[PDB]
């Protein structure tokens, strides 16, 4: 859709979960789109930056998760179409990652990256 | 599997190329003619060219059709051994945080190790540590 593409280049972050990549202006006002139940993102800035992070790499232009390479191997199969990412840096604290296991969702760490 | 091929683009354009190519395939895709791609790969450390997910080499050959910024990769569309369908994802260590070592480029303390304090998360400026170099002001007149 036209909501999820992003509008200008700059300040463009990157969510942790399914690595949503779009403007800072989406996020604020339409947030992740692919997790928003289990995250409650839409209606604040804060959260933004508590839970996204900007340190990120590598963008792909997924369009058919259910026929694709790529999507199984970054384990995106069950997400919308978008622009994601293909190594983003950072954890979230240990006060949201608790309930997400509470609630039935897998907290997976997808920073492919290597180090060093 | 589906193929990943390649093709030529300008040198410093690639993330606008990428957001090129989103508007053009929302905008053709409830059309009669679709765009077959599957998806692109534009890492960060190349600058020069981009990848590109398909079957067939018709299919980039006819998607590609009408951009101006690809006429140049347009005559010739190379193809990757299977190998190569996991190297390009990889990434060597994004490079942004706290507590760690960076260097700087313009200023007066070039070529210099320094150490990172603190972020803005207004992402404009960062503070760095590092040790001065002036001369406090006895040499220079
Ligand atoms: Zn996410």
């Amino acid at each position: 859709a036209l909501e999820t593409v992003p509008k200008d280049l700059r300040h463009l972050r990157a969510c942790l979960l399914c690595s949503l990549v779009k403007t800072i202006d989406q996020f604020e006002y339409d947030g992740c789109d692919n997790c928003d139940a289990y995250l409650q993102m839409k209606g604040n800035r804060e959260m933004v930056y508590d839970c996204t992070s900007s340190s990120f790499d590598g963008i792909i232009a997924m369009m058919s998760p259910e026929d694709s390479w790529v999507s199984k191997w970054q384990r995106v199969s069950n997400f919308k179409p978008g622009v994601y990412a293909v190594s983003v840096t950072g954890r979230l604290p240990q006060g949201i990652v608790r309930e997400l296991k509470s609630r039935g969702v897998a907290y997976k760490s997808r920073d492919t990256a290597i180090k060093t | 599997d589906p193929n990943l091929w390649t093709v030529k683009c300008k040198i410093g354009e690639e993330r606008a190329t990428a957001i090129s190519l989103m508007r053009k395939f929302i905008a053709y895709q409830f059309t009669d003619t679709p765009l077959q791609i599957k998806s692109v790969v534009a890492p960060e450390h190349v600058k020069g060219y981009i990848y590109v997910e398909a079957y067939k080499q018709t299919h980039v050959k006819q998607a590609i059709e009408g951009v101006g910024n690809l006429r140049l990769g347009y005559w010739n569309q190379q193809m990757v051994p299977i190998k190569e369908m996991t190297d390009v994802l990889k990434v060597v260590k994004a490079n942004l945080k706290p507590k760690s070592w960076v260097r700087l480029k313009r200023g007066i303390y070039k070529d210099d190790i320094a150490q990172v304090d603190y972020v803005e998360p207004s992402q404009n400026t960062i503070s760095l540590k590092m040790i001065p170099r002036i001369d406090y002001d006895r040499i220079k007149a």
